Protein backbone atom coordinates (compact mmCIF):
# COMPACT_ATOMS: atom_id res chain seq x y z
CA UNK A 1 0.00 0.00 0.00
CA UNK A 2 3.26 1.96 -0.13
CA UNK A 3 4.99 3.13 -2.83
CA UNK A 4 8.83 1.40 -2.69
CA UNK A 5 11.39 3.12 -4.40
CA UNK A 6 13.03 2.98 -7.88
CA UNK A 7 15.78 0.30 -8.46
CA UNK A 8 17.76 3.54 -10.36
CA UNK A 9 16.85 5.94 -8.09
CA UNK A 10 18.44 9.15 -9.75
CA UNK A 11 17.52 10.39 -13.71
CA UNK A 12 21.02 11.14 -14.02
CA UNK A 13 21.61 6.88 -13.60
CA UNK A 14 18.34 6.09 -15.66
CA UNK A 15 18.85 8.04 -18.58
CA UNK A 16 22.48 6.83 -19.43
CA UNK A 17 21.87 3.09 -18.63
CA UNK A 18 18.45 2.85 -20.29
CA UNK A 19 20.21 3.64 -24.32
CA UNK A 20 23.56 1.02 -23.20
CA UNK A 21 20.62 -1.40 -22.35
CA UNK A 22 18.62 -0.90 -25.44
CA UNK A 23 21.88 -1.39 -27.59
CA UNK A 24 23.06 -4.44 -25.75
CA UNK A 25 19.17 -5.75 -26.16
CA UNK A 26 19.83 -6.49 -29.65
CA UNK A 27 23.21 -7.86 -29.22
CA UNK A 28 21.96 -10.07 -26.50
CA UNK A 29 19.32 -11.23 -29.48
CA UNK A 30 21.15 -12.32 -32.37
CA UNK A 31 23.68 -13.96 -29.97
CA UNK A 32 20.99 -16.08 -28.84
CA UNK A 33 19.51 -16.47 -32.63
CA UNK A 34 23.75 -17.93 -33.33
CA UNK A 35 23.14 -20.00 -30.01
CA UNK A 36 20.07 -21.66 -30.11
CA UNK A 37 18.62 -20.80 -33.71
CA UNK A 38 22.25 -21.34 -35.05
CA UNK A 39 22.11 -18.19 -37.78
CA UNK A 40 25.33 -16.53 -39.17
CA UNK A 41 25.33 -13.42 -36.60
CA UNK A 42 25.47 -11.11 -39.15
CA UNK A 43 28.49 -7.81 -39.28
CA UNK A 44 28.30 -6.37 -35.76
CA UNK A 45 31.07 -3.30 -36.82
CA UNK A 46 27.98 -0.91 -36.58
CA UNK A 47 26.00 -2.22 -33.38
CA UNK A 48 29.12 -2.32 -31.31
CA UNK A 49 30.41 1.14 -32.38
CA UNK A 50 27.58 2.17 -31.28
CA UNK A 51 27.89 0.80 -28.03
CA UNK A 52 31.13 1.94 -27.24
CA UNK A 53 29.80 5.82 -28.19
CA UNK A 54 27.02 4.88 -25.32
CA UNK A 55 29.76 4.47 -22.64
CA UNK A 56 33.38 6.09 -24.09
CA UNK A 57 31.59 9.70 -23.09
CA UNK A 58 30.97 8.42 -19.62
CA UNK A 59 34.15 6.77 -19.37
CA UNK A 60 35.78 9.98 -20.92
CA UNK A 61 33.11 12.18 -18.26
CA UNK A 62 34.63 10.38 -15.23
CA UNK A 63 37.91 10.34 -16.14
CA UNK A 64 37.41 14.27 -16.25
CA UNK A 65 36.05 13.85 -12.28
CA UNK A 66 39.51 12.00 -10.50
CA UNK A 67 41.31 15.44 -12.16
CA UNK A 68 38.19 17.49 -10.66
CA UNK A 69 37.05 15.96 -7.51
CA UNK A 70 38.81 15.69 -4.02
CA UNK A 71 36.91 12.76 -2.82
CA UNK A 72 39.22 9.64 -2.15
CA UNK A 73 37.12 7.32 -1.85
CA UNK A 74 36.00 7.59 -5.45
CA UNK A 75 39.70 8.35 -7.16
CA UNK A 76 40.01 4.76 -4.97
CA UNK A 77 37.12 3.49 -6.58
CA UNK A 78 36.38 5.30 -10.03
CA UNK A 79 39.17 3.80 -11.90
CA UNK A 80 38.45 -0.09 -11.12
CA UNK A 81 35.48 1.12 -13.05
CA UNK A 82 37.14 2.44 -16.34
CA UNK A 83 38.64 -0.44 -16.37
CA UNK A 84 35.59 -2.79 -16.08
CA UNK A 85 34.03 -0.93 -18.28
CA UNK A 86 36.63 -0.66 -21.22
CA UNK A 87 37.61 -4.52 -20.85
CA UNK A 88 34.14 -5.48 -22.14
CA UNK A 89 33.91 -2.93 -25.03
CA UNK A 90 37.47 -4.27 -26.12
CA UNK A 91 35.55 -8.20 -25.55
CA UNK A 92 32.44 -6.72 -27.72
CA UNK A 93 35.10 -5.09 -30.71
CA UNK A 94 37.10 -8.56 -30.29
CA UNK A 95 33.56 -10.35 -31.13
CA UNK A 96 32.45 -8.06 -33.96
CA UNK A 97 36.29 -8.62 -35.75
CA UNK A 98 35.79 -12.20 -34.40
CA UNK A 99 32.22 -12.63 -36.32
CA UNK A 100 33.13 -10.96 -39.01
CA UNK A 101 35.54 -13.91 -40.10
CA UNK A 102 33.70 -16.54 -38.98
CA UNK A 103 29.71 -15.52 -38.23
CA UNK A 104 29.47 -18.77 -36.58
CA UNK A 105 32.75 -18.60 -34.25
CA UNK A 106 31.89 -19.84 -30.51
CA UNK A 107 34.64 -17.92 -29.03
CA UNK A 108 33.32 -14.52 -30.09
CA UNK A 109 29.69 -15.34 -28.65
CA UNK A 110 31.41 -15.83 -25.74
CA UNK A 111 32.69 -12.65 -26.01
CA UNK A 112 29.54 -10.93 -27.34
CA UNK A 113 27.61 -11.74 -24.49
CA UNK A 114 30.30 -11.58 -21.64
CA UNK A 115 31.06 -8.26 -23.13
CA UNK A 116 27.77 -7.16 -23.25
CA UNK A 117 26.78 -8.19 -19.26
CA UNK A 118 30.64 -6.50 -18.45
CA UNK A 119 29.12 -2.94 -20.27
CA UNK A 120 25.84 -2.71 -18.11
CA UNK A 121 27.93 -4.00 -15.27
CA UNK A 122 30.44 -1.68 -15.44
CA UNK A 123 28.51 1.64 -16.34
CA UNK A 124 26.52 0.49 -13.48
CA UNK A 125 29.18 0.72 -11.29
CA UNK A 126 30.77 4.13 -13.04
CA UNK A 127 27.18 5.63 -12.14
CA UNK A 128 26.71 4.48 -8.45
CA UNK A 129 30.49 5.86 -7.49
CA UNK A 130 29.72 9.01 -9.03
CA UNK A 131 26.44 9.47 -7.11
CA UNK A 132 27.86 7.56 -3.87
CA UNK A 133 30.23 10.74 -4.11
CA UNK A 134 27.22 13.64 -4.76
CA UNK A 135 25.79 12.77 -1.63
CA UNK A 136 28.77 12.31 0.44
CA UNK A 137 29.62 15.96 -0.59
CA UNK A 138 25.95 17.10 -0.36
CA UNK A 139 25.63 15.58 3.29
CA UNK A 140 28.95 17.13 4.12
CA UNK A 141 27.45 20.27 3.60
CA UNK A 142 24.48 20.08 5.80
CA UNK A 143 26.42 18.25 8.78
CA UNK A 144 28.64 22.07 8.09
CA UNK A 145 25.42 23.73 8.96
CA UNK A 146 24.32 21.66 12.16
CA UNK A 147 28.22 22.29 13.34
CA UNK A 148 27.50 25.98 13.34
CA UNK A 149 23.88 26.24 14.33
CA UNK A 150 25.55 23.91 17.64
CA UNK A 151 27.65 27.49 18.03
CA UNK A 152 25.00 30.09 18.11
CA UNK A 153 24.97 29.80 21.72
CA UNK A 154 28.11 31.45 21.69
CA UNK A 155 27.09 34.61 20.50
CA UNK A 156 26.65 36.89 23.41
CA UNK A 157 27.88 40.54 21.77
CA UNK A 158 26.17 42.35 18.34
CA UNK A 159 29.50 42.23 16.74
CA UNK A 160 29.74 38.20 17.19
CA UNK A 161 26.19 37.74 15.95
CA UNK A 162 27.46 40.20 12.91
CA UNK A 163 30.07 37.42 12.66
CA UNK A 164 27.70 34.51 13.01
CA UNK A 165 24.98 36.23 10.10
CA UNK A 166 27.83 36.65 7.94
CA UNK A 167 28.63 33.02 7.71
CA UNK A 168 25.66 31.22 8.20
CA UNK A 169 23.70 32.79 5.29
CA UNK A 170 25.83 31.31 2.35
CA UNK A 171 26.23 27.92 3.77
CA UNK A 172 22.03 27.84 3.88
CA UNK A 173 22.36 29.16 0.39
CA UNK A 174 24.79 26.71 -1.03
CA UNK A 175 22.88 23.76 0.51
CA UNK A 176 19.63 25.39 -0.60
CA UNK A 177 20.80 25.49 -4.06
CA UNK A 178 22.50 21.59 -3.52
CA UNK A 179 19.10 20.51 -2.28
CA UNK A 180 17.28 21.98 -4.69
CA UNK A 181 19.44 20.23 -7.61
CA UNK A 182 19.50 16.86 -5.78
CA UNK A 183 15.87 17.02 -5.45
CA UNK A 184 15.68 17.04 -9.20
CA UNK A 185 17.20 14.53 -9.58
CA UNK A 186 15.53 11.97 -7.67
CA UNK A 187 13.19 9.35 -9.45
CA UNK A 188 11.36 8.67 -5.96
CA UNK A 189 8.54 11.55 -6.42
CA UNK A 190 8.32 10.80 -1.85
CA UNK A 191 12.14 12.21 -1.38
CA UNK A 192 11.52 14.90 -3.50
CA UNK A 193 8.60 15.92 -1.76
CA UNK A 194 10.05 15.56 1.87
CA UNK A 195 13.40 17.24 0.46
CA UNK A 196 11.78 20.73 -0.56
CA UNK A 197 9.23 20.79 2.19
CA UNK A 198 12.04 20.69 4.52
CA UNK A 199 14.72 22.91 2.86
CA UNK A 200 11.21 25.19 3.17
CA UNK A 201 10.77 24.64 6.73
CA UNK A 202 14.42 25.68 7.60
CA UNK A 203 14.96 28.57 4.87
CA UNK A 204 11.98 30.26 7.18
CA UNK A 205 13.63 29.44 10.27
CA UNK A 206 16.51 31.20 9.67
CA UNK A 207 15.26 34.67 10.19
CA UNK A 208 13.39 33.93 13.34
CA UNK A 209 16.70 32.61 14.61
CA UNK A 210 18.94 35.44 13.54
CA UNK A 211 16.11 37.77 15.09
CA UNK A 212 15.78 35.23 18.56
CA UNK A 213 19.78 36.20 18.78
CA UNK A 214 19.32 39.68 18.21
CA UNK A 215 16.21 39.95 20.81
CA UNK A 216 18.84 37.43 23.16
CA UNK A 217 22.21 40.09 23.20
CA UNK A 218 19.92 42.64 23.26
CA UNK A 219 18.34 41.63 26.76
CA UNK A 220 21.41 40.32 27.97
CA UNK A 221 22.97 43.86 27.50
CA UNK A 222 19.75 45.30 29.38
CA UNK A 223 20.01 45.87 33.31
CA UNK A 224 17.42 43.73 35.36
CA UNK A 225 15.95 42.16 32.09
CA UNK A 226 15.26 38.59 32.25
CA UNK A 227 17.20 36.48 29.51
CA UNK A 228 15.60 32.90 30.24
CA UNK A 229 12.80 32.80 27.72
CA UNK A 230 15.01 35.07 25.05
CA UNK A 231 17.44 31.75 25.56
CA UNK A 232 14.81 29.47 25.37
CA UNK A 233 13.62 31.10 22.10
CA UNK A 234 16.67 30.55 20.53
CA UNK A 235 17.47 27.34 21.90
CA UNK A 236 13.73 26.00 20.14
CA UNK A 237 14.57 27.68 16.90
CA UNK A 238 18.29 25.49 16.84
CA UNK A 239 16.61 22.77 17.34
CA UNK A 240 13.80 22.98 14.95
CA UNK A 241 16.40 23.64 12.45
CA UNK A 242 18.51 21.16 13.22
CA UNK A 243 15.27 18.42 12.95
CA UNK A 244 15.28 19.18 9.46
CA UNK A 245 18.54 19.10 8.22
CA UNK A 246 18.98 15.48 10.14
CA UNK A 247 15.64 15.04 8.37
CA UNK A 248 16.98 16.10 4.70
CA UNK A 249 20.66 13.96 5.68
CA UNK A 250 18.24 10.83 6.35
CA UNK A 251 16.19 11.20 3.11
CA UNK A 252 19.25 11.75 1.06
CA UNK A 253 20.48 8.70 2.53
CA UNK A 254 17.58 6.50 0.96
CA UNK A 255 19.16 5.33 -2.51
CA UNK A 256 19.03 2.00 -2.37
CA UNK A 257 15.98 -0.17 -3.16
CA UNK A 258 17.13 -2.65 -1.04
CA UNK A 259 16.49 -0.61 2.14
CA UNK A 260 12.87 -0.10 1.17
CA UNK A 261 12.48 -3.40 0.05
CA UNK A 262 8.69 -5.57 -0.50
CA UNK B 1 -11.60 -13.49 -20.63
CA UNK B 2 -8.36 -15.03 -20.45
CA UNK B 3 -7.53 -17.01 -16.94
CA UNK B 4 -4.07 -16.63 -15.15
CA UNK B 5 -1.96 -19.57 -16.08
CA UNK B 6 -1.89 -21.63 -12.92
CA UNK B 7 1.58 -22.55 -11.64
CA UNK B 8 1.88 -26.49 -12.77
CA UNK B 9 3.76 -28.59 -10.58
CA UNK B 10 8.19 -28.78 -10.18
CA UNK B 11 7.79 -25.60 -12.21
CA UNK B 12 10.63 -23.26 -11.39
CA UNK B 13 8.67 -19.76 -10.64
CA UNK B 14 9.52 -16.00 -9.01
CA UNK B 15 6.66 -16.43 -6.71
CA UNK B 16 7.26 -12.92 -5.65
CA UNK B 17 6.45 -12.00 -9.37
CA UNK B 18 3.81 -14.70 -9.64
CA UNK B 19 1.80 -13.58 -6.86
CA UNK B 20 1.91 -9.81 -7.78
CA UNK B 21 0.55 -10.72 -11.50
CA UNK B 22 -2.11 -12.94 -9.54
CA UNK B 23 -3.42 -9.74 -7.55
CA UNK B 24 -3.26 -7.06 -10.36
CA UNK B 25 -5.21 -10.02 -12.36
CA UNK B 26 -8.03 -10.18 -10.08
CA UNK B 27 -8.57 -6.64 -9.51
CA UNK B 28 -8.99 -6.59 -13.35
CA UNK B 29 -11.04 -9.41 -13.78
CA UNK B 30 -14.10 -7.25 -11.69
CA UNK B 31 -14.15 -5.36 -14.57
CA UNK B 32 -15.65 -6.63 -18.30
CA UNK B 33 -13.09 -5.36 -21.16
CA UNK B 34 -15.71 -4.39 -22.91
CA UNK B 35 -15.54 -0.48 -23.41
CA UNK B 36 -12.11 -0.17 -21.22
CA UNK B 37 -8.76 -0.56 -22.67
CA UNK B 38 -7.41 -0.40 -19.53
CA UNK B 39 -8.74 -2.73 -17.78
CA UNK B 40 -7.72 -4.81 -20.95
CA UNK B 41 -4.61 -3.80 -21.33
CA UNK B 42 -4.94 -5.33 -16.83
CA UNK B 43 -5.46 -8.38 -18.04
CA UNK B 44 -2.74 -8.74 -20.43
CA UNK B 45 0.35 -6.99 -18.14
CA UNK B 46 -0.88 -9.42 -15.37
CA UNK B 47 -0.62 -12.44 -17.96
CA UNK B 48 2.63 -11.05 -19.09
CA UNK B 49 4.19 -10.28 -15.55
CA UNK B 50 2.98 -14.29 -14.79
CA UNK B 51 5.02 -15.57 -17.58
CA UNK B 52 8.10 -13.14 -17.13
CA UNK B 53 7.98 -14.93 -13.45
CA UNK B 54 8.41 -18.44 -15.25
CA UNK B 55 11.31 -16.36 -17.35
CA UNK B 56 13.56 -15.00 -14.32
CA UNK B 57 15.18 -18.24 -13.68
CA UNK B 58 14.38 -20.11 -17.29
CA UNK B 59 17.54 -20.74 -18.40
CA UNK B 60 18.90 -22.08 -21.57
CA UNK B 61 16.94 -20.15 -24.81
CA UNK B 62 14.75 -17.73 -22.86
CA UNK B 63 17.04 -14.27 -23.19
CA UNK B 64 14.75 -13.10 -26.27
CA UNK B 65 11.57 -14.30 -24.52
CA UNK B 66 12.29 -12.30 -21.85
CA UNK B 67 13.26 -9.28 -23.31
CA UNK B 68 10.08 -9.45 -25.43
CA UNK B 69 7.92 -10.02 -22.83
CA UNK B 70 9.86 -7.04 -20.70
CA UNK B 71 8.71 -5.01 -24.17
CA UNK B 72 4.79 -6.14 -24.51
CA UNK B 73 5.18 -5.11 -20.98
CA UNK B 74 6.47 -1.79 -21.58
CA UNK B 75 3.93 -1.32 -24.46
CA UNK B 76 0.87 -2.19 -22.17
CA UNK B 77 2.23 0.50 -19.27
CA UNK B 78 2.30 3.26 -21.77
CA UNK B 79 -1.16 2.12 -23.32
CA UNK B 80 -2.36 2.46 -19.56
CA UNK B 81 -0.16 5.51 -18.72
CA UNK B 82 -2.13 7.47 -22.19
CA UNK B 83 -5.65 6.38 -20.95
CA UNK B 84 -4.88 7.54 -17.57
CA UNK B 85 -4.01 10.59 -19.06
CA UNK B 86 -7.13 11.45 -21.17
CA UNK B 87 -9.18 10.40 -18.19
CA UNK B 88 -7.61 12.79 -15.94
CA UNK B 89 -8.00 15.78 -18.52
CA UNK B 90 -11.80 15.14 -18.08
CA UNK B 91 -12.41 14.91 -14.46
CA UNK B 92 -13.56 17.51 -12.37
CA UNK B 93 -12.71 16.19 -9.20
CA UNK B 94 -9.37 18.39 -8.23
CA UNK B 95 -8.25 15.14 -5.80
CA UNK B 96 -9.14 12.00 -8.02
CA UNK B 97 -7.44 14.23 -10.87
CA UNK B 98 -4.38 14.64 -8.69
CA UNK B 99 -3.64 11.06 -8.03
CA UNK B 100 -4.20 10.37 -11.35
CA UNK B 101 -1.60 12.51 -12.31
CA UNK B 102 0.54 11.40 -10.30
CA UNK B 103 0.97 7.47 -11.76
CA UNK B 104 0.82 8.87 -15.25
CA UNK B 105 4.37 10.36 -14.41
CA UNK B 106 5.35 7.31 -11.94
CA UNK B 107 4.85 4.24 -14.65
CA UNK B 108 6.83 5.76 -17.16
CA UNK B 109 9.57 5.55 -14.53
CA UNK B 110 8.83 2.09 -13.82
CA UNK B 111 8.37 0.73 -17.38
CA UNK B 112 11.62 2.64 -18.80
CA UNK B 113 13.73 0.73 -16.30
CA UNK B 114 11.57 -2.60 -16.00
CA UNK B 115 13.38 -2.95 -20.00
CA UNK B 116 16.80 -1.73 -18.63
CA UNK B 117 16.62 -4.53 -15.68
CA UNK B 118 15.19 -6.86 -18.01
CA UNK B 119 18.02 -6.88 -20.71
CA UNK B 120 20.67 -6.42 -18.09
CA UNK B 121 19.14 -9.48 -16.49
CA UNK B 122 19.42 -11.93 -20.17
CA UNK B 123 23.04 -10.63 -20.35
CA UNK B 124 23.64 -13.28 -17.07
CA UNK B 125 21.35 -16.21 -17.80
CA UNK B 126 25.91 -16.45 -8.86
CA UNK B 127 25.69 -13.69 -6.65
CA UNK B 128 24.98 -11.02 -8.98
CA UNK B 129 22.60 -12.86 -11.37
CA UNK B 130 20.82 -13.35 -7.92
CA UNK B 131 20.93 -9.61 -7.45
CA UNK B 132 19.67 -8.77 -11.12
CA UNK B 133 16.60 -11.15 -10.39
CA UNK B 134 15.89 -9.17 -7.24
CA UNK B 135 16.16 -5.99 -8.34
CA UNK B 136 13.85 -7.03 -11.06
CA UNK B 137 11.70 -8.68 -8.84
CA UNK B 138 11.24 -5.24 -7.06
CA UNK B 139 10.60 -3.39 -9.78
CA UNK B 140 8.04 -5.41 -11.27
CA UNK B 141 6.24 -5.35 -8.08
CA UNK B 142 5.76 -1.64 -8.06
CA UNK B 143 4.69 -1.77 -11.83
CA UNK B 144 1.98 -4.61 -10.76
CA UNK B 145 1.04 -1.63 -7.59
CA UNK B 146 0.94 1.27 -9.93
CA UNK B 147 -1.17 -0.32 -12.82
CA UNK B 148 -4.11 -1.48 -9.40
CA UNK B 149 -3.85 1.96 -8.08
CA UNK B 150 -4.46 3.32 -11.48
CA UNK B 151 -7.63 1.36 -12.48
CA UNK B 152 -8.88 2.03 -9.56
CA UNK B 153 -8.36 5.83 -9.87
CA UNK B 154 -9.91 5.68 -12.69
CA UNK B 155 -13.09 3.69 -11.82
CA UNK B 156 -13.32 6.73 -9.22
CA UNK B 157 -12.84 9.51 -11.86
CA UNK B 158 -15.88 7.45 -14.13
CA UNK B 159 -18.28 8.54 -11.54
CA UNK B 160 -17.82 12.22 -11.80
CA UNK B 161 -16.84 13.19 -15.47
CA UNK B 162 -16.73 16.23 -16.97
CA UNK B 163 -20.14 17.17 -19.21
CA UNK B 164 -17.80 19.12 -22.48
CA UNK B 165 -16.24 15.77 -22.78
CA UNK B 166 -15.33 13.32 -25.24
CA UNK B 167 -14.08 10.01 -23.93
CA UNK B 168 -15.43 7.20 -21.70
CA UNK B 169 -14.38 4.14 -19.66
CA UNK B 170 -17.05 1.43 -19.79
CA UNK B 171 -17.25 0.41 -16.20
CA UNK B 172 -19.38 -2.96 -15.45
CA UNK B 173 -18.95 -5.41 -13.07
CA UNK B 174 -18.41 -9.12 -14.03
CA UNK B 175 -20.79 -11.17 -12.33
CA UNK B 176 -20.10 -15.11 -11.35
Amino acid sequence: HHHHMPVFHTRTIESILEPVAQQISHLVIMHEEGEVDGKAIPDLTAPVAAVQAAVSNLVRVGKETVQTTEDQILKRDMPPAFIKVENACTKLVQAAQMLQSDPYSVPARDYLIDGSRGILSGTSDLLLTFDEAEVRKIIRVCKGILEYLTVAEVVETMEDLVTYTKNLGPGMTKMAKMIDERQQELTHQEHRVMLVNSMNTVKELLPVLISAMKIFVTTKNSKNQGIEEALKNRNFTVEKMSAEINEIIRVLQLTSWDEDAW
Amino acid sequence: DEEFPEQKAGEVINQPMMMAARQLHDEARKWSSKGNDIIAAAKRMALLMAEMSRLVRGGSGTKRALIQCAKDIAKASDEVTRLAKEVAKQCTDKRIRTNLLQVCERIPTISTQLKILSTVKATMLDEESEQATEMLVHNAQNLMQSVKETVREAEAASIKIRTDAGFTLRWVRKTP
